[PDB]
């Protein structure tokens, strides 16, 4: 009820996004949820004076029919100042993905009953465009706490210990973790009594809020089952030349995240110019090197370690067939998870629907693990990235991304 | 009196650390002078500007124009130096309405707001920073000084302010009219309906009593100007749409500026007339920017110069959208990495046409500059209707499943259906995903001494079959094309190629039918030729026999 003193950081002006084309369904929309959200008090109407913009959309929540709006606060968030004042931070749960079920809430409309600190609300500007540009767009910014503003999780986090205070010491063993609008509570217990101990949690909020529209929905999740993939070589009774290049090429790439890995017996192996698919007999010393290199390939990879203090970096790569395979790492090589999704869901004639759904599961594992979003190396046009993937987004956060135009070449060795 | 409400002011702050304008005033003629006391005797009667002390320590110039053809002076305040201290403000004149976009209206009436202009207050704590001073006679008495109550023409803010201030007094008439429509132009409000006249005058009226609420004042002798409107390059009426005339001058030689203006003049031409071609006449502006340089006209420039003569012959016009229909976008290829559309909700009826050209790159392919055009459609449809229109392309549906499914980058283009008009986007090749049996392995390599430039390309296959050819002025990346071009034309129907080249595959998974390589154009030519290609690849250096034994020849 009184603001915390909010600044961005020092020599840095407020964020000047630029509004990016809306459909007819999504302005009108937006219109019904902001009229609301004015008469609640939680915006105001502005005038010329504020010359700062951050772009708004509208989704769908996964499994729901009612219009949620998105603000993409990317720009304001680099841009707001770091919030250690009280904790230098909220030292990420490890024990979050070692529960058998996880699931998340949209918490995000308890943050509108905190005001926001009166001289920081002009940096929330955000317009809502009209069609053809044929009525000035509808200017508004945030009287209190918005949903996807770094700040609004931190600023609230005191109110929110308290809320949960009597949950967390009737229930000891069970992990909540706040990430931005989403709230993570994990425990062990059979999924029915799951489900339950999850309704119990939302009526905390719901006595505490005396009404939320997308609190009661729950995305499950199991990270004790997440898979993970290691280097594995086929095995096989006959060896065509074009086998063993194949299996030459993935021991070369494989070389550089294993040192001892060896290919010189099995290089030998190629003397000659035989057609492609002539079979070759293995050698004693090509099967002993290839049996030294499954043994070493058995083993962790040495010197991986994560480091909060540099960015997470994902890459995805197309396989065809509806999957899809994606490393996250902090240095080239110290891969810290690996994956392949195939489960892409309402999307077997839509790569690029594929594509969105891919980044939020990594998103959403990352958030789990280390407590924060990878920064993307997306295989598509960068054209036809944001033309198309607000039509698909579903989760409240955004994370950033960048745009491969040359095809790797590992895509073949992570098949 | 009729108590009138207040318009709201804006309040309006100096960019942060800066101070307001100190610039000295220029000396003016005693004609210049007592012009300028008279207007400003006049306008501080009408309480524009208001006369104060000598403590206030800004000022910015004034001076005297000589409207030409005539003895009348009037004033003009230089507020550069204000204007560069003046916060930024919110512009929503940023985005203009496309003709497309709009809907037809029976009646559009005209309202001249400019006296409404001068009644907008200025922020009372901004008011200081626009003092000015009007010199004295002789310079033997302290200059007049004043400083401006409202928004003052050609200071930083009053666009911005007087286009907010008029929306906010046109929102509750707008919302309770919804039958009508407003847009706000300069000193002028134009009001559009479907309305029989009758109606349409009442609602006009209507406005003009709600105008009033606030003081301003509509002159009664009806605005000048009526449909047709000329407007922002355009010409609007109110069943249909055009461009302003497009005159293409007769010229025997070119200029580096006149083929710039030419070519603004087809760009601005091309979204109403369909075809507009400026890929030959693009070609000659390449890198030069001395304005004035004749550059004589290639023969392909002329062709395509003859082309528009005769498109842009008579006017095209189009109409106005339906929101009850769907919009239909049509895209044919032209040549040259050049492409166009027209969209149109009944046949024979384009709402609007354009263009799209084949972006700066080394290598390139017909779908590929098809889906961006299909992407760029998209957004400006997006921005125009708010919905994507449905898709006729000039491409088979088995090719297109073909082509994204095995491109190695998510791809996708909305609900479309094919058009047989030639022509046609297809795929050129298509490689194996599998070695071929049957088919000779030929193993491929090249390599060139960097300081030499001197070189070797060549292959070995299974049945004996080799070649090197040695090579001048060359690179390693030349070489290992090279050696993959002679293995194509070697070859028969069907075959198996072993490179080591990063650089070639990286070149051939991206899919090129064009390049600015000639040898890569060596290569697709060769490639569509064949039956079955497969390209396998293996690392260099590592004794994979056959690569071993070529390498060997060609880096000796
Ligand atoms: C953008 C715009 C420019 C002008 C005019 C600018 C100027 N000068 C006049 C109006 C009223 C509008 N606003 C809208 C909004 C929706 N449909 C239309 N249709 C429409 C407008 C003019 C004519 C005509 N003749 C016919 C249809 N106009
Ligand atoms: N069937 C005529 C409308 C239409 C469509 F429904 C889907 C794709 C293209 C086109 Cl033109
Ligand atoms: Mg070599």
């Amino acid at each position: 009820i009184e603001t915390v003193p909010v600044k961005l950081k020092p020599g840095m002006d407020g964020p000047k996004v630029k509004q990016w084309p809306l459909t007819e369904e999504k302005i009108k929309a937006l219109v019904e949820i902001c009229t609301e959200m004015e008469k609640e008090g939680k915006i105001s109407k502005i005038g010329p004076e504020n010359p700062y913009n951050t772009p708004v959309f509208a989704i769908k929540k996964k499994d729901s029919t009612k219009w949620r709006k998105l603000v993409d606060f990317r720009e304001l968030n680099k841009r707001t100042q770091d919030f250690w004042e009280v904790q230098l931070g909220i030292p990420h749960p490890a024990g979050l993905k070692k529960k058998k079920s996880v699931t998340v809430l949209d918490v995000g409309d308890a943050y509108f009953s905190v005001p926001l600190d009166e001289d920081f609300r002009k940096y929330t500007a955000f317009t809502i465009p009209s069609i053809n540009n044929e009525t000035p767009g509808i200017r508004y910014q945030y009287n209190v706490l918005p949903q996807g503003w770094k700040g609004s999780p931190a600023i609230f986090q005191s109110s929110m210990t308290k809320i949960l205070e009597p949950f967390k010491k009737q229930n000891p063993d069970i992990v909540i973790y706040q990430y931005m609008d989403d709230l993570y509570v994990g425990s062990d217990l059979e999924i029915g009594q799951h489900r339950t101990k999850i309704e119990e949690l939302r009526q905390h909020l719901l006595r505490w809020g005396l009404e939320p529209p997308f609190l009661w929905m729950g995305y499950e999740l199991h990270p004790d089952k997440w898979t993970v993939q290691p280097i594995v070589l086929p095995e096989k009774d006959s060896w065509t030349v074009n086998d063993i290049q194949k299996l030459v090429g993935k021991l070369n790439w494989a070389s550089q995240i294993y040192p001892g890995i060896k290919v010189r017996q099995l290089s030998k192996l190629l003397r000659g110019t035989k057609a492609l698919t002539e079979v070759i007999p293995l050698t004693e010393e090509a099967e002993l090197e290839l049996a030294e290199n499954r043994e070493i390939l058995k083993e962790p990879v040495h010197g991986v370690y994560y480091d909060p203090s540099k960015d997470l970096i994902a890459e995805i790569q197309k396989q065809g067939q509806g999957q899809w395979t994606y490393q996250i790492y902090q240095e080239p090589f110290k891969n810290l998870k690996t994956g392949k999704y195939a489960r892409m869901r309402g999307a077997h004639t839509n790569d690029v629907k594929q594509l969105t759904e891919a980044v939020q599961k990594i998103t959403t594992e990352s958030i789990v693990i280390w407590g924060k979003t990878p920064k993307f190396k997306l295989p598509i046009q960068k054209e036809t990235w944001e033309t198309w993937w607000t039509e698909y987004w579903q989760a409240t956060w955004i994370p950033e991304w960048e745009f491969v135009n040359t095809p790797p070449l590992v895509k073949l060795w992570y098949q | 009196m009729v108590p009138i409400s207040p318009i709201e002011t804006v309040p309006v702050k100096l960019k942060p650390g800066m101070d307001g304008p100190k610039v000295k005033q220029w000396p003016l003629t005693e004609e210049k002078i007592k012009a300028l006391v008279e207007i400003c005797t006049e306008m501080e009667k009408e309480g524009k500007i208001s006369k104060i002390g000598p403590e206030n320590p800004y000022n910015t110039p004034v001076f005297a124009i000589k409207k030409k053809d005539s003895t009348k002076w009037r004033k003009l305040v230089d507020f550069r130096e204000l204007n560069k201290r003046t916060q930024d403000f919110w512009e929503v004149q940023l985005g203009i309405p496309h003709p497309a976009g709009l809907k037809k209206k029976k009646s559009v009436t005209v309202l001249d707001v400019g006296d409404a202009y001068f009644s907008v207050p200025l922020d009372e704590d901004f008011r200081k920073y626009t003092a000015f001073t009007i010199p004295s006679i002789n310079n033997e008495t302290p200059g007049i000084r004043y400083q401006y109550n409202v928004l003052p023409q050609g200071w930083k803010g009053s666009p911005a302010i007087f286009q907010s201030s008029m929306t906010k007094i046109l929102e509750p008439f707008a919302a309770q009219n919804p039958d009508i429509v407003i847009y706000q132009y300069m000193d002028d409000l134009y009001v559009g309906s479907d309305l029989e006249i009758g109606q349409h005058r009442t609602k006009i009226e209507e406005l003009r009593q709600h105008l009033l609420r606030w003081g301003l004042t509509t002159p009664d002798k009806k605005h000048q100007k009526e449909p047709p409107f000329l407007w922002m390059g355009y010409e609007l009426h109110p069943d249909k749409w055009t461009v302003q005339p497009i005159v293409l001058p007769e010229k025997d030689s070119w200029t580096v500026n006149d083929i710039q203006k030419l070519v603004g003049k087809l760009n601005w031409a091309s979204q109403i007339y369909p075809g507009i071609k400026v890929r030959q006449l693009s070609k000659l502006l390449r890198g030069t920017k001395a304005l004035t340089e004749v550059i004589p006209l290639t023969e392909e420039a002329e062709l395509e110069l003859a082309e528009n003569r005769e498109i842009l012959k008579e006017p095209v016009h189009g109409v106005y959208y339906d929101p009850s229909k769907d919009l239909i976008a049509e895209i044919q290829k032209q040549g040259q990495g050049q492409w166009t559309y027209q969209i149109y909700q009944e046949p024979f009826k384009n709402l609007k046409t354009g263009k799209y050209a084949r972006m700066r790159g080394a290598h390139t392919n017909d779908v590929k500059q098809l889906t961006e055009a299909v992407q760029k459609i998209t957004t400006e449809s997006i921005v125009i209707w708010g919905k994507t229109p449905k898709f006729k392309l000039p491409i088979q549906k088995e090719t297109w499943e073909t082509w994204w499914t095995e491109y190695w980058q998510a791809t996708w283009i909305p609900e479309w259906e094919f058009v047989n008009t030639p022509p046609l986007v297809k795929l050129w090749y298509q490689l194996e995903k599998e070695p071929i049996v049957g088919a000779e392995t030929f193993y491929v390599d090249g390599a060139a001494n960097r300081e030499t430039k001197l070189g070797k390309a060549g292959y070995v296959t299974n049945k004996g079959r080799q070649k090197v050819v040695p090579l001048t002025n060359t690179t390693n990346q030349k070489t290992e094309l090279q050696a993959i071009y002679l293995a194509l034309q070697d070859s028969g129907l069907e075959v198996n190629i072993v490179t080591d080249s990063q650089y070639a595959l990286g070149i051939i998974q991206a899919q090129p039918d064009k390049s600015e390589s000639e040898l890569v154009n060596q290569i697709i030519e060769q490639l569509i030729k064949k039956e079955k290609v497969y390209l396998a690849w293996v690392p260099a250096h590592k004794g994979i026999g056959g690569n071993e034994q070529v390498d060997k020849l060609v880096s000796a």
